[PDB]
């Protein structure tokens, strides 16, 4: 028996839906999302890390000239200096006076530990979600694990369900991902090959194993100091320590809808946005037979106590006729009201009790046990506790019935003014015809 | 690495103060966990006193190294609801203090115009319905006299 | 109040009666040690001087 319903994308909402077959009895599920995983998919772009200038000893050649040689080497700096005279520990050598040539070189490395502590830049598209959903009805408990898009069907004690793909297409993370360890940032880095000196993505690798490297420090060399040998040299500091010190804020701690993000892989658990449809399609060993189960006749509505809280804060009971004891199906059939249990004792005695959860003033709802029906109306008073360390257990409608007593006011004024309006009308249109009809 | 004393919180109307006791420099942060959150981080050094935001919505803050704390507001207003037409208005104004206010004064806009109008119907209708006999020396029918309050009570 | 001045009360210096309310709460001690962990909501006294 094929069948279909909407529920909440909400963490520990007790969403329970009602399965009408008519030839028999009427069965309730209990459906909850016990936990999330938004996951993204990622392409590295390059990793970032430290720079380590390795600075070769310097060349002093005696009495004669140097000549610089070029190289292939990330950021390579080299430059020859004349009339150097240096000194040593003994005695100054290059005994020359001034026809002595010293030969600076310089280049950038990447660190030693890279592959331990190092930032990834990514790209984030097309978020797949993922859930784990447990049911429970008749007597079967069980928890499954399950992909959230209309391409996944798993059995729970005989019965398929598919869970369709999620309302909306709302992802936290933008088309761009800094990650570091433990962390993701909403960042805007720029692309390979065109970093600057100074911030992030100073040396950028495309991998942390990838052999080439791109190294842009603005590395600059001065000459040395007259009897010393010490090679001189000026360089920006690392962009990656000064983006540790300021990178500001995060996206762990500033995430919208309250969902935690985490790392390894990145994802976006337990992130309340959208509806999630469900698909069934259920054996005809579920139900229960019209004879098994019991006949209820003269079902009626009675409400004890209303409040309008988060926690289950209402109390409703039934009173009935029935010719055997049993179990039956309870539901509600508006959403104003969330019932608790989904299952109830009937006996011969006729009276049962339900409780419900509501977040209107005056609610209106129908509630069904077994076969039977009744509608329930209440007053309900507010709660007088401000802070409550729970989420909600109703859906959040606030519109009062229409007989409430604001609405109810409101029809007796406004028939009030129509009558009027209406006998002005009247009387204007007696008083033409009377003219009109001389 | 230690974990930092519980703070002593007091609950106010979509309010919580909180109240924290540091020995060294710990960092606190919150966000409203809704749709648009509330961004807010800071390192804490002395003893201080802070008043954070709780909407219906629900918010969370992260004390020092302890495990980050939830906390919901609930529905609760100061009117009394099913009471007279002054005070379900209340109770409606201590929720949602922005559609309240413009739902009745449309509503008391709307009742001024519909009884204008049936003043000035009636109005009207009593002048086509006098103006006739109003140009005549004639007698007012004094069965009509007195079913209609015309200017002469009894003069003619 | 704790962590406020006068948490801690008494009716005269030598007084035997004592009221005192500063949030003391005891934890579960580490695996393999003995010290009997607690926290507790600092003086008032001295946060009020
Ligand atoms: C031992 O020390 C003497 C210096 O007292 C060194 O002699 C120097 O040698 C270099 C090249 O070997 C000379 O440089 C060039 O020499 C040419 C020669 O025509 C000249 O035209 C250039 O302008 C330039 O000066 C340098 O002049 C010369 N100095 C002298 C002779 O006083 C000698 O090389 C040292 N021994 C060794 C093994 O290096
Ligand atoms: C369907 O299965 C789930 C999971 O087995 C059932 O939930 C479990 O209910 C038991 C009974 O309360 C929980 O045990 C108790 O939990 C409290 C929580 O503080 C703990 O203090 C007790 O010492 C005891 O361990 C159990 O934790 C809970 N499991 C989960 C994952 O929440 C559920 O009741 C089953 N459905 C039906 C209709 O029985």
């Amino acid at each position: 028996y094929e069948h279909s319903t909407v529920m909440p994308n909400v963490v520990g909402f007790p969403y329970k839906a009602h399965i009408e077959r008519p030839g028999y009895s009427p069965l309730t599920l209990q459906m909850q999302v016990v936990e999330t995983s938004l996951e993204p998919t990622l392409n590295l772009e390059y990793i970032t890390c430290e720079y380590k200038t390795v600075v070769p000893s310097p060349y002093v050649k005696c009495c004669g000239a140097s000549e610089c040689s070029t190289k292939e080497k990330p950021d390579y700096q080299c430059k020859v200096y004349t009339g150097v005279y240096p000194f040593m520990w003994g005695g100054a050598y290059c005994f020359c006076d001034s026809e002595n040539t010293q030969l600076s070189e310089a280049y950038v490395d990447r660190s030693d530990v890279c592959r331990h502590d190092h930032a990834s830049a990514y790209k984030a598209h097309t978020a797949s979600l993922k859930a784990k959903v447990r049911v429970m009805y008749g007597n079967v408990n069980q928890t499954v694990d399950v992909y959230v898009n209309g391409d996944h069907a798993v059995t729970i004690g005989g019965t398929q369900f598919i869970f369709g793909p999620l309302s909306s297409a709302w992802t936290p993370f933008d088309n761009k991902i800094v990650v570091y360890k433990d962390e993701v940032f909403n960042q805007d880095f720029p692309p390979y090959g065109s970093g600057q000196p100074g911030r992030f993505g100073d040396i950028q690798s495309r991998t942390v194993e990838s052999n080439d490297l791109y190294a842009n420090t603005a590395l600059k060399l001065a000459r040395p100091s007259p009897g010393m040998v010490h090679v001189p040299y000026t360089q920006t500091p690392s962009g990656f320590k000064y983006w540790l010190k300021e990178k500001g804020t995060a996206l762990n701690t500033k995430a919208p809808f309250g969902c935690q993000i985490k790392t390894n892989p990145v994802r976006a658990m337990n992130c309340a946005v959208g509806n999630i449809p469900v698909s069934m399609n259920l054996p005809d060993s579920a139900f229960t037979r019209i004879v098994e189960a019991p006949t209820i006749i003269d079902l009626t509505c009675t409400v004890a106590t209303c409040t309008h809280s988060s926690d289950f804060g209402g109390v409703l009971t039934l009173t009935y006729k029935t010719d055997k004891n049993g179990d039956c199906s309870v539901h509600s059939h508006s959403n104003v009201a969330t019932l608790q249990e989904a299952t109830a004792k009937v006996k011969t005695a006729g009276k049962v009790t339900l409780h419900f959860s509501t977040a209107s003033a005056s609610p209106s709802f129908v509630v069904s046990l077994c076969s039977a029906r009744a509608t329930c109306s209440a007053s309900c008073e507010p709660p007088k506790d401000h802070i409550v360390p729970y989420a909600a257990s109703h859906s959040n409608v606030v519109f009062p019935d229409m007989s409430g007593t604001a609405l109810s006011w409101v029809q007796k004024i406004s028939g009030g003014l129509g009558a009027f309006a209406i006998g002005a009308i009247l009387v204007l249109v007696v008083v033409t015809c009377i003219g009109l009809r001389r | 690495v230690p974990m930092a004393r519980e703070p002593t919180v007091i609950h106010g109307k979509r309010e919580v103060t909180l109240h924290l006791h540091p020995d060294h420099p710990t960092l606190f942060s919150y966000r409203t966990l809704g749709e648009d959150p509330q961004y807010h981080e800071e390192w804490v050094t002395a003893a201080v006193e802070r008043t954070i935001p709780v909407p219906v919505d629900g918010m969370e803050y992260h004390w020092g190294n302890n495990d980050p704390v939830r906390l919901w507001s609930q529905l609760t207003t100061e009117g009394k609801p099913h009471g007279w037409p002054h005070q379900i208005v209340q109770y409606y104004y201590g929720l949602y203090p922005a559609a309240t206010v413009s739902a009745v004064v449309g509503m008391s806009l709307l009742a001024l115009i519909s009884i204008f109008a049936s003043c000035y119907m009636l109005v009207a209708a009593r002048s086509k319905c006098l103006t006739p006999y109003a140009l005549t020396p004639g007698a007012a029918v004094p069965w009509t006299l007195g079913i209609l309050c015309c200017a002469p009570r009894a003069h003619a």
